[PDB]
């Protein structure tokens, strides 16, 4: 009437949850690079000679 | 004057030599000057501009 060793599992089965992989997009900036520094438009001489 | 901002195809010495010769300046930034002690004009025009200093806290009166 007591407990006794029984055969032995054929196979193991281990679960786990996994989700998946998305499209590669790769959006690296919102505003992205360095901009670069740039000219003010039409600027104009601020000086001139005397005479 | 951030780093990393202007590579070899934009250059920062034609980005500012572009903003003096708008000014009526020149390129590359030399204006030619006079000597205050003969009054002749030098035969070199000079290299002249702004820039930022800061004095130390060094100084003979402690040394």
């Amino acid at each position: 009437g007591g407990l006794t060793c029984a055969s032995a599992p054929q196979g193991t089965l281990r679960i786990l949850e996994g989700p998946q992989q998305s499209l590669s997009g790769s959006p690296l900036q919102p505003i992205p690079a360095s901009p670069p520094p740039q000219i003010p438009p039409g600027l104009r001489p601020r000086f001139c000679a005397f005479g | 004057a951030t780093p990393f901002i202007f590579s070899e195809e934009n250059s920062a010495l034609e980005y500012f030599g572009e903003m003096l010769k708008a000014a009526g300046y020149n390129f590359y930034g030399t204006e030619r000057l006079y000597s205050g002690i003969s009054g002749l004009e030098l035969e070199a025009d000079i290299f002249i501009g702004v820039v930022y200093y800061q004095r130390l806290r060094h100084m003979v009166s402690d040394k």
